[PDB]
């Protein structure tokens, strides 16, 4: 039986996380459906997404949220990344000037066991794409490359995806905390 | 701090090829049954009263709205036992019960005495659904009444639907019950002197359970015994979603906390009923 | 549906000028004096346990968290007693005090008894800033012992910090006073019977108040008394925050409920003191 | 004593309200502290914040939320325009093409007396100004010009802003269906 | 015939450098605190019985006058260890506390035990004010209980006012540890046989710590060790006001006296303790 | 709160014609012979040792200021032995001794055992001026040895002058008496379980007697006897300067205080002696 569980809805962030941590007996899945709250810090919504997600299944859960800041919108939307790929879905390559399109990618993953919450966070550094390219991934995979490479998270496949995405080193850290 | 299926399945065999094993059943056994639990309930009580269910959920326990919703008019608690019957004991929750792998599982085994808290026909139902016949004891008439020699008698410590007298779903109920002088309470606390018990789909949130506990771990107490025979008699509460501070309370009332796999509520209950066969 | 202040203010100078008024005080009636209420206790017990605040407070009710608490490292109890000294009874505590425009209103009323459900010498202590003098009621040796005869006598209805065996925080001590054999809670049961109580920063929570005003309302449903006469003697609930569902629980059980104004919680109760006067 | 509660921490909100309906000695004043959900829908938000508010109070409140949805971020920010404003200051002005300056300013009350809650919305259409003019008023007063007018809310005395903002209309609404 | 401040401070330094050096503090250390002393609580209790403080003090030692206010009335004991947690561990006596010359002088060496015999935590305190922790051990749930690998251990041979169980202040609680057999006993014994001890602001009025040092040289006379071998291993005395008769007494048991500067009391211990430095 | 001499003389001689009572006799039953009670020994230690007899007795206590006198010299505790005989058992002592009421009132009794803490041979001396006969047991070697059928045996608690080894004087010597493995301890602790009690002339100062009666009182609690069979065999204490603090002390232990008349302090014990005849 498992001990920890990696609680989402989005099905596609629970094949990226069954393609690296699947192998570990000691981690199940639970899809429950949580409330974020109104903030653009990742670690203020991160947490609460965490206790609010262990009152609905009331075991040991783990939780990810990302974030998307931009420099040419002072960060936004950091964590409100969700409603603006709803709202904006290519035209956010439109909405930024060209010239400063650089942005980090962050992501954060958050366990609570029932007592404690800690969050582990990672960074990828990049700029947002002239225009939306690539067919593979998900959500604001498309306009996103990473510093150094010419190629968007769409355009790699899901083993290269990870050795640049901030789950990639997110996997490490989380195996060897919970001993997975 | 908390066993495993696999741990606590020679434990369950002993007690159980003993005699000595009894199944005390709760809301959440007719889960599959696609049945309201106490929060579905208040939540068609909010409708009638003219409440939001989110809101209504916030001004009082499960016993004290169920209290409210009673005085709000008269014949309005009579009108929810009907209402109830139509939905708890419908013809299509009667076609559930046989596909339930739970169902199945526990009416396999030869009980002798079976607790619920339940509404419902479904626990003694699914023993006439296995060729076995029970007798359902929920108020004086009944333990007086007649009944064949050797039958599970299933005793309905909450009440039935077909007695409406006898269910306790409002505060003046529980607070009745708390004299601990009603014939499910008396034949509780003289089947606890003895027996193990194995709490299945109950959470220990009414206080009237947790106060029979506590005065039998007072007899326990006055009598001396010593470290190791005042540990012997266990009691089992198996649970897919207990916390961090309810499993050490009950370590001092002598309830062991089976920790059930959470993925499959469904499944993890049968495999568990299918180890003490 | 709820009597307001000035609708409620004759009602309680009758009450009081023929003595039969008893103020029952709650852990609110210390907020002024910036004293934790049960919810800042939590927050403390979540630190020395090494919890967080908000995940710790969701794992049972106020009387479960206290039991976990008191049973996580022997003598854990009795270190809570001698830390809540320090912090309810200390220096800049009692300065608070004098200056308090509630516990002025409170002492300049020549009352004879109140019941109070907080450890903290504050409710004595106002008396004693006015000249008056009480008498502190708690445990068994204090009823025996020696009174003046005419002394308000202040019974502590949880207990007291100096006796630390009279202090009910624990789920278990409060299963304890559910048999009704204390003490405390033989004296107010029968001061019940004959007063009209005023409930002042209390709120109904706890399930040994609400179920000695339960059998109240047996005494007086056997007695078989009229429409206009078991509807006379009534008791009030002054209270900044009260519901929709609990005032009409209450009143079931003769119990009034006074609404305040919740701007400023402490000039509130102030004003409803001194119009008994 | 009053009946119903006006509860806000943002103390130009409460001057404003005040100042129409500061007469009726029903209305009281309470300063509690809620959490908006992640939602750009401003009937969303609004009834979340106003269950919250009634759980921390625990009397009949009302409650304020806006909006300041934008056609060139294809309604964006939304209810989402808290962190905004703490993010891009003046440069909201900038991060939006010029030729396309429409929004709508929108704004809603909601109370709830315990047992239901009724959300009243007004709404004002409008164009982002050039450039940030105005001293008066609050945050981004400074960059919303209504329709037909040429001055923004900030350039607007409180009667003149009130005579084109969406609480203007919510006073009389709110006072007709609570009686104040 | 008596160590001078600059005589015995090479004899400290060689002590504590091997380890072997342990203080033993009194109730005079908190002086500086403004805290009564075994005089001014006699005072206190002559107050509470209605004896005047000069002819109570007259009817018997300080065991004995302690064993007649615990027993004139029930409760009375309770009341006063509730009394002396308000007034030693107060808020103004923790400030007085890091502004003290000896409370930092004390916390500036690395002790590994230290036994002190009164009832404040101002001793184990002073070390968390230095950054450092301790361990506070006075009852035998503390002995048994989890400690860090490294942490100076703070035994009081008294008792704590966090558990008043442990607490020796009436005369019948002086003749249970008569039997030696009580976990500061037995942790002080043990450590009597390899270590050095340094008294401060101690008198040695007890009979039941001048027992345990008349033991310890029963051994040794017993071992038949020679003249110069038997007086090796000495126990040091910090004492203002030694009169002429108990220097010499203490002589017999391996304790030599250091005489400090009666003047300011204060001071004299302050530079005591910074030349072990 | 303290019995007469007509009050107590029926209870006494109820339990002399049973045979179970003996007396304990002090220092001051040996007043009128002239000799020196516990502070003229310190007047005359100070005369020697080169003190003022007021500067030397504030030094310490009568245990401690002895201890100090026999370590100031070689040889110093055995002249001081050989000068108390040559005063205490003198020809001009044994001459008061026949013509002594209390005296004759003690020898006229017959007694089987008599406790004594004093050095002379006047309370056996006083048994052989009225034809009887007794038998001093003081060492090992005198309990050992052989004593007619039935003789009065006389235990010398603190010893006798003519052995020297058997005195206890010094502190080291009670120390050495707190482990209660001396002779006439273990005769006195077993005569305590069956006997009561006669304490004649002695102030309990001495904390080897109170630590006895301590002892014999745990015994009595821990067998769980009533509050009627628990307070059922006394002990009596006549004394005509007891305090107001130690006759309540000793109401723990079974004793009661006899108050003898203060203006005639032999005609008092006299009286007593001659009541229980
Ligand atoms: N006729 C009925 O079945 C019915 C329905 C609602 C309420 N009630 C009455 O009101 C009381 C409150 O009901 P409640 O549900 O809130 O408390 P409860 O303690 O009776 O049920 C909660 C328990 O059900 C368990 N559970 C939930 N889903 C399960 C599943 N799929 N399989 C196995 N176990 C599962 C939970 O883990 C939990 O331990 C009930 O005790 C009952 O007396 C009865
Ligand atoms: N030494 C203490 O004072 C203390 C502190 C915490 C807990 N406790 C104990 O634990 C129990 C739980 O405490 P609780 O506070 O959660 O329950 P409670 O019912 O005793 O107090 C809640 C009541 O206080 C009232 N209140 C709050 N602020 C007030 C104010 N400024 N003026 C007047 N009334 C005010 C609330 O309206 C509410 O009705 C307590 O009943 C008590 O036995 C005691
Ligand atoms: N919480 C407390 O501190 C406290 C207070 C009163 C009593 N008690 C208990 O009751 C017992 C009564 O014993 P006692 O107090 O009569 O004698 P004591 O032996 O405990 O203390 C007396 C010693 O304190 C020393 N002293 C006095 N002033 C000093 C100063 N300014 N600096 C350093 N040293 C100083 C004296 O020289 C003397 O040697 C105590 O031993 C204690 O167990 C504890
Ligand atoms: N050879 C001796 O007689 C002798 C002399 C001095 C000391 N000592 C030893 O030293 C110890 C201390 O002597 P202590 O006298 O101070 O203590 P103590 O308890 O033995 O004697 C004091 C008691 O003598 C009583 N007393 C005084 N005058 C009396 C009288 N005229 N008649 C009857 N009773 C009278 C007092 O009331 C008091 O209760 C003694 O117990 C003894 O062991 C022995
Ligand atoms: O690496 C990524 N590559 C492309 N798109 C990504 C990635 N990581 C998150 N995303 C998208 C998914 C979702 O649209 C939003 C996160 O918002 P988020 O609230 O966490 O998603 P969700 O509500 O659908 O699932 P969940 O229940 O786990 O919160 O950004
Ligand atoms: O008419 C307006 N003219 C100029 N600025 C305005 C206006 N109306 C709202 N605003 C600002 C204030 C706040 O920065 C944000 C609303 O967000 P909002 O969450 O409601 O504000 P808040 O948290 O500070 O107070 P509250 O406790 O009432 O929610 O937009
Ligand atoms: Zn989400
Ligand atoms: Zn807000």
């Amino acid at each position: 039986a498992p001990t920890w569980f990696y609680n989402t809805t989005n099905s596609e962030k629970l094949r990226e996380l069954q393609h690296v941590l699947g192998g570990s007996a000691k981690l199940g899945y639970l899809t429950a459906k949580v409330t974020e709250i109104l903030d653009v810090d990742l670690e203020t919504v991160i947490r609460a997404k965490a206790i609010a997600a262990y009152r609905a299944v009331r075991v040991p859960v783990i939780v990810e949220h990302g974030a998307l800041c931009i420099d040419a919108l002072n960060g936004l939307p950091g964590a409100l990344v969700k409603p603006f790929w709803e709202s904006l879905d290519t035209r956010l390559c439109e909405v930024i000037p060209a010239g400063q399109r650089t942005a980090r990618a962050r992501g954060a993953l958050c366990y609570c066991d029932g007592r404690e919450r800690h969050v582990l966070i990672e960074e990828t550094e990049g700029e947002i794409a002239p225009s939306a390219r690539g067919t593979g991934g998900f959500h604001w995979d498309p306009i996103f490359i990473p510093k150094g490479q010419t190629r968007t998270f769409a355009e790699m496949s899901l083993d290269e995806k990870l050795s640049f995405s901030p789950l990639g080193r997110l996997h490490t850290r989380l195996r060897t905390e919970l001993g997975l | 701090t908390t066993l495993t299926l696999s741990e606590a399945a020679p434990l369950l065999k002993k007690e159980f090829r003993e005699g000595r094993l009894i199944p005390f059943l709760g809301a959440g056994f007719s889960k599959p049954l696609k049945l309201p639990d106490g929060s579905q309930l208040i939540a068609s009580l909010a409708k009638t009263l003219g409440f939001e269910p989110e809101l209504f959920d916030m001004h009082g326990r499960f016993e004290q709205l169920a209290e409210f919703f009673a005085i709000s008019a008269p014949n309005r608690l009579q009108r929810l036992v009907y209402e109830m019957s139509l939905s708890f004991d419908s013809a299509e929750a009667e076609a559930l019960r046989e596909k339930s792998p739970m169902h199945r599982a526990l009416a396999a085994l030869d009980w002798r005495t079976i607790y619920t808290t339940a509404y419902d026909k479904h626990v003694e139902g699914a023993l006439r659904d296995a060729g076995k016949q029970a007798a359902v004891l929920a108020s004086f008439a009944d333990f007086q009444g007649p009944r064949a020699r050797d039958v599970c008698e299933v005793i309905k410590f909450a009440g039935t639907l077909d007695q409406p007298d006898t269910i306790v779903l409002t505060e003046s109920s529980y607070f009745q019950r708390m004299a601990l002088d009603a014939p499910p309470d008396q034949r509780l606390r003289a089947d606890l002197l003895a027996n193990s018990f194995l709490f299945i789909g109950y959470s220990f949130s009414d206080t009237n359970i947790r106060y029979i506990w506590y005065r039998m771990n007072q007899l326990r107490e006055q009598s001396q015994l010593g470290v190791k025979h005042s540990q012997a008699r266990r009691c089992f509460f198996a649970t897919h979603g207990a916390g961090l501070v309810q499993p050490d309370i009950l370590q001092q009332w002598n309830i062991d906390v089976i920790q059930l796999d959470p993925t499959d509520k469904s499944a993890s209950v049968a495999r568990l009923l299918e180890s003490i066969a």
